[PDB]
RNA sequence: GAUCUGGUUGAUUCUGCCAGUAGUCAUAUGCUUGUUUCAAGGACUUAGCCAUGCAUGCCUCAGAAUCACUGCAUUGCAGGA
RNA sequence: UUCCGUGCGAAAGCCGAGCCUUUUUGCUCGGCGUCUACUGACGAACAACUGCCCUAUCAGCCAGUGAUGGCCGUGUAGUG
RNA sequence: GAGGGCAGCAGGCGCGCAAAUUGCCCAAUGUCGAAAAAAUACGAUGAGGCAGCGAAAAGAAAUAGAGCCGACCGUGCCCUAGUGCAUGGUUGUUUUCAAUGGGGGAUACUCAAACCCAUCCAAUAUCGAGUAACAAUUGGAGGACAAGUCUGGUGCCAGCA
């Protein structure tokens, strides 16, 4: 008979309480001001998936194919994105890397880290709300992660108020002049 | 499913796709037509408009203008859609992969077609079956299976079949080497493994492929008047090819 | 109070449907007053400036959440006659020209399950389980 | 994640097994659910039993008046019982 | 030497057209129908080498015939 | 006398620890059939597809911002320290303007159909948050395994493990 290949992914993190892996964990967790653990757990297994590719590919008798090939496709992505680095490219740092360069690279912390908003907080609400423009959407999803010229782009929803030649009953609630408008009126 | 990969269908959907037919070129090395009313012109793109080819009847190759779509089209089939009058024949490009290949007209006026298999006939006649579908009487008196044939196509009207072997420019078909390119270095006999065949591509980067896969296709590039794939195969770094995209 | 403009992009002929098919990018706010169905479609028909304003089809939407959002994509008709042949009467519909065969949920369907070991007579409604 | 830890002594160092521990996105069930996106879903026990309801047909231009019927003023292609 | 499927080889059915004929009958031309044998696909049947899971307080099993084979024919779509 | 056979599909019951609809539709897909005079639109489809049912699962997520006062701790120093000032971080019935989606609606705009959002224009959309709201669970607190120093109960009981 016949298919779908949906599937399952990501998954959860080994045996809990461990005092410094919770506080580990949490420190990181403090710096971007969360919503769950269930992000941590999201990058560790990317971040240990690329790692764990990392594990076999140097290994590779070297002069052969994929090392070439997805070291040339991270590498460039990855750093395209403004993730790796240029000094990063022995594959070494690879190797290396660091759960906060993950972080680091979620969009909203980079906004606010590029300034915008007041924290990562309240850069996640901000964009949430509906703001701040890069692709088709604002950036709905602040869950997102960077890829080097969004960090242009980083902009209005002109869209939004707050680039509006006009605004919205909204976050302003021009509203207040509706009710203004209907209750007010003489 | 049991979809054939070289037909390049994919994700949801069809089961079966529209079943071909039996009827020359078989089913493994076919790429019927249905695939191509919908799929490669693209105009007619529901089952309603292929559908409507077909209650319309319309769609027209090659000898026969042909009535089905479900059957084979194969190596050097000709289409002509007279509705823009367009013309394509049937052929590997290098990465294996089947084109449709806008042919021209006088070009998609004849084919040619390996011999599987040469015979008697019933009386000092001799008919020979060739790889893709036709018997032919009287052939030459001594043709031979693996040996190639040009046909007129528009007529009815051999061309040629060329007294083959090594070092003949030949198109690889399959095995590993499907749209690989590459005149034949040679085939060594390999009785009952069939001969074995040393290929090399356009680059003279030599490769080997079963004898079985081989479609000589001329002496000196092309003898044919055939479209030829562009690179002419031989199959080589990808990672190349990714970095010449990125411009 | 406009505001509100519909831009086209990507956009390919196809001859022998006799029809043509292409790319919308549209934005709102402020105009209205404004708009509407016909109009969706004239622009359509003029950005590539054929005039038979419902020898045109629209899709080129559906939606759910991606807010406001509107790009479609969007067909223009040869003729009317092609039209006639290539729409299917809920989409001719969906314009307005004519309606497809009368549904009841298999309600007739029983003659089918009568009918192939049965001759001749019958006589017009005869009929089996649907007492 | 290429660790375990918990549990026999007067201590002690020990062989050593249980307890826990990580999954299974495997079944059931309990509890408890904001959206919302992406979802398999009476195998399993008895291939137990079954109302029910519903689940093979179709013609073109291209095999056949039949005076039914229908069509149209009428013809009448057609249609067609 | 021989035959209870071919002696498709046309006493049947479209659309299209010719010319006669008024047109029709006739006479033409054109594209389709009913239509047998051989091939091909297509597929189905049939078969080995190789490979498979538990278990000896399971070991011998195995030969009225079919067990193993050998003989003529059967018998089958054919092999046996 | 006659006559039945859902390990189709939905339905039923049954069993049992145990598993959704007598829903739409016949687009696409396949698939079959005849093969759109469509000159009369027009096969056929519990396959299939759409929904319905459906917290097994995978995607993403909600209680918002900020300031003022209170107040707090935490530094630098005045100062003894401190008030203070200064140097910082942070609480709150205060306080508050200020944040602001859910969430639902002009809806143009879907869908076979039916359906799951809506540009936020137009009375240039009305509407919609600071709260018990427009909502937090679940399970622990000797140890393993995070987390009581004990408020109160309790009394080898209840019961816990």
């Amino acid at each position: 008979r016949n298919y779908n290949n949906f599937n399952r992914v990501w998954k959860a993190p080994r045996r809990p309480f461990e005092k410094e892996r919770l506080d580990r964990e949490m420190k990181l967790c403090g710096q971007y001001g969360l919503r769950c653990k269930r992000e941590i757990w999201r990058v560790n297994m990317t971040l240990s998936k690329m790692r764990r590719t990392a594990r076999l590919l140097l290994t590779l008798p070297e002069n052969h194919p994929r090392r070439l090939l997805e070291g040339s496709a991270i590498m460039r992505r990855c750093h395209g994105y403004g993730f790796l680095d240029e000094d990063k490219d022995k594959l070494d740092y690879v190797l290396s890397l660091t759960v906060p360069d993950i972080l680091e690279r979620r969009l909203q912390t980079v906004v606010f880290k590029h300034g915008l908003a007041k924290s990562v907080h309240h850069s996640r609400v901000l964009i949430q709300q509906r703001h701040i423009a890069v692709a088709k959407q604002i950036v709905t999803i602040p869950s997102f992660i960077v890829r080097v010229s969004s960090e242009h782009h980083i902009a209005f929803a002109d869209a939004s108020p707050f680039g509006n030649g006009r605004p919205g009953r909204v976050k302003r609630v021009k509203r207040n002049a509706a009710k203004k408008g209907s209750g007010g009126g003489d | 499913l049991y979809a054939p990969k070289d037909w390049m269908l994919s994700k949801l959907t069809g089961v079966f796709a529209p079943r071909p037919r039996a009827g020359p070129h078989k089913l493994r090395e076919c790429l019927s037509l249905l695939i191509i009313i919908r799929n490669r012109l693209k105009y007619a793109l529901n089952a309603l408009e292929a559908q409507m080819i077909l209650r319309q009847g319309l769609v027209c190759v090659d000898g026969k203008p042909r009535k089905d779509g479900k059957y084979p089209a194969g190596f050097m089939d000709v289409v002509e859609i007279p509705k823009t009058g367009d013309r394509f024949r049937i052929l590997y490009d290098v990465k294996g992969r089947f084109a449709l290949v806008r042919v021209s007209e006088a070009e998609s006026s004849i084919k040619m077609m390996k011999v599987v298999n040469v015979y008697t006939g019933t009386g000092r006649i001799p008919v020979a079956v060739t790889h893709d579908g036709h018997r032919i009487r009287y052939p030459d008196p001594r043709t031979s299976r693996g040996d190639t044939l040009v046909y007129d196509v528009k007529e009815k009207k051999v061309l040629d079949l060329i007294k083959i072997g090594n070092g003949k420019v030949v198109m690889v078909t399959g095995g590993a080497n499907r749209g690989r390119i590459g005149e034949i270095v040679s085939i060594e006999r390999h009785p009952g493994a069939f001969d074995i065949a040393r290929l090399k591509d356009a680059s003279g980067h030599e490769f080997a492929t079963r004898a079985t896969n081989i479609f000589v296709i001329g002496k000196d590039m092309s003898s044919v008047p055939v479209t030829l794939p562009k690179q002419q195969g031989l199959r080589i770094n990808v990672i190349q090819e990714r970095e010449e995209k990125l411009i | 109070k406009a505001e509100v403009t519909v831009r086209t992009s990507q956009f390919k002929v196809n001859k022998l449907l006799n029809r043509k098919q292409f790319v919308v990018e549209v934005n709102h706010p402020g105009w209205c007053g404004t708009v509407p169905a016909k109009l969706i479609r004239n622009r359509l028909a003029s950005l590539y400036k054929v005039a038979d304003e419902n020898q045109i089809s629209v899709f080129g939407f559906k939606t759910k959440f991606g807010g406001g959002k509107t790009t479609g994509f969007g067909l223009i008709y040869d003729d009317l006659a092609a039209m006639k042949r290539i729409e299917p009467n809920y989409r001719k519909a969906r314009l307005g020209m004519g309606k497809k065969k009368l549904p009841a949920r298999k309600s007739v369907k029983e003659r089918r399950n009568r009918n192939k070991k049965i001759r001749g007579k019958a006589k017009g409604k005869m009929q089996t389980k649907k007492k």
